[PDB]
């Protein structure tokens, strides 16, 4: 169908019951919940061929499901634990293996919400030596001190998103690798021609969308409540 | 006990060379077989499938796969590797007349053809008036690879490839930084085997 999933992103504390919802418009008998993890592909949790027909997949422990309607298949994390952090995908199928996947739910389970923290973001300006040597100019964005690892980084030139000339690290690194709740860091590069960087009218912004707490989460610390938010850094072009 | 096996979690191909992603299955009766592609923060897209019709199956953008029962294989090929081919690829199989089961995935890395490398380590300063900086190792070819830091206060990223469309120009780079004030860009990549002609500006 239009297969749709909710929510798209979610952060939760451990020990909570969390519900994901899949809905379809085509009324196919067969509906599925999978999880995706790096190096493991997509693993089946549970599936259903009709209202009240429910079948375990390979990783059903810790989850339950309900098939409330022809159109709806719900997944619950019964008592969330950190290793249920994953990208979750529901699917439908026709009678001939024609699958349709929802767009996914990115779920992160953390032990302690007190550790949630938005990134600090900085842009590092191109080197004069690069400009002289190559007639190109590389900007670097660094996002640091964030937790959990649940961000989206983009670049914006004169107010429009750019993809050309960009490379972002595929996963953040741990600032303190020995710690289970280490904060994270992420870098990205945007390379332009020297002459484009040398125009003082040109504006360069990296943007980091951070997913964290919501307005109904309790917050007891003096520091800023670490809500879902955008953090950016900027630089203007320059000749001198 | 039906299964699907992909060989290697990460594989490389030279830009312009034949793409080959391997998939084998363990079903006694031939199954239906599927190849899906996934881009970053994106969902799954079907490339092609074997549904007991033609053995040589054709997909979008020059992808093909031949079902070979005698070698229980369904390898995905494309004639030429393009930078836009960088993605994760999953082989999957029908099982128990009721579902699709997925292989573990293989990420395809495309090695750009860098005909005029210009390896260099540059220092970049924060746009704001801290004196914070980072070090950028850039413009090395395919034979250089970047090693992890051996010092827990120096952070080094993996090599990343950028494609500047404005100039039809691709380049590799890695970023290093540290909160030690004494940390110097000339030393940042000392744990990596770098080209003998790397440019170190003073």
């Amino acid at each position: 169908a239009d297969v749709t999933q909710t929510p798209r992103n979610r952060i939760t504390k451990t020990g909570k019951r969390i519900m994901l919802e899949c809905s379809q418009t085509k009324g196919h008998d067969r509906m599925y919940w999978y999880r995706q993890d790096p190096g493991l592909g997509l693993r089946l949790i549970y599936y259903s061929f009709d209202v009240k027909d429910i079948n375990k997949g390979e990783i059903s422990d810790g989850y339950s499901v309900s098939r409330q309607a022809q159109a709806k298949f719900s997944l619950s994390l019964e008592s969330a634990i950190p290793n249920q952090t994953a990208l979750y995908f529901c699917a439908t199928s026709d009678e001939s293996y024609g699958y349709t996947f929802g767009s996914g739910t990115r779920l992160t389970v953390v032990e302690d919400l007190n550790k949630v923290s938005p990134p600090e973001v900085a842009v590092f300006e191109p080197s004069e030596a690069e400009i002289s040597h190559t007639q190109k100019a590389t900007l670097v964005c660094l996002a640091t001190g964030f937790y959990p690892d649940h961000v989206e980084l983009s670049w914006w030139v004169n107010g429009k998103e750019v993809h050309s000339g960009v490379c972002t690290d595929p996963q953040p690194l741990k600032e303190q690798p020995a710690l289970n709740d280490s904060r994270y860091s992420l870098s990205s590069r945007l390379r332009v021609s020297a002459t484009f960087w040398q125009n003082p009218r040109n504006h360069f912004r990296c943007q980091v969308q951070f997913y964290g707490l919501s307005e109904n989460d309790e917050w007891t610390q003096d520091r800023a409540k670490p809500v879902t938010q955008i953090v950016s850094a900027e630089a203007w072009g320059r000749a001198d | 006990a039906q299964s699907v096996t992909q060989l290697g979690s990460h594989v490389s191909v030279s830009e312009g060379a034949l793409v080959l992603l391997r998939c084998n299955y363990s079903s006694s009766v031939p199954p239906y077989l599927f190849w899906y592609v996934q881009y970053p923060n994106q969902g799954l897209q079907l490339l092609l499938k074997y549904t007991s019709a033609a053995t040589l199956v054709k997909g979008i953008n020059g992808f093909e796969a031949e079902f070979k029962k005698s070698e229980t294989s369904f390898h995905l090929t494309k004639p030429s590797a393009h930078m836009s081919d960088a993605a994760e690829y999953f082989c999957a199989v029908s099982e128990q007349d009721d579902k699709i089961i997925f292989g573990k995935g293989t990420r395809l890395h495309i090695l750009p053809n860098i005909q005029n490398p210009d390896p260099a380590v540059y220092q970049l300063r924060d746009s704001k008036s801290s004196d914070k900086s980072v070090c950028l190792f850039t413009d090395f070819d395919s034979q250089t690879n970047v090693s992890q830091s051996k010092d827990s206060d120096v952070y080094i990223t993996d090599k990343c490839v950028l494609d500047m469309r404005s100039m039809d120009f691709k380049s590799n780079s890695a970023v290093a930084w540290s909160n030690k004030s004494d940390f110097a860009c000339a030393n940042a990549f000392n744990n990596s085997i770098i080209p003998e002609d790397t440019f170190f500006p003073s």
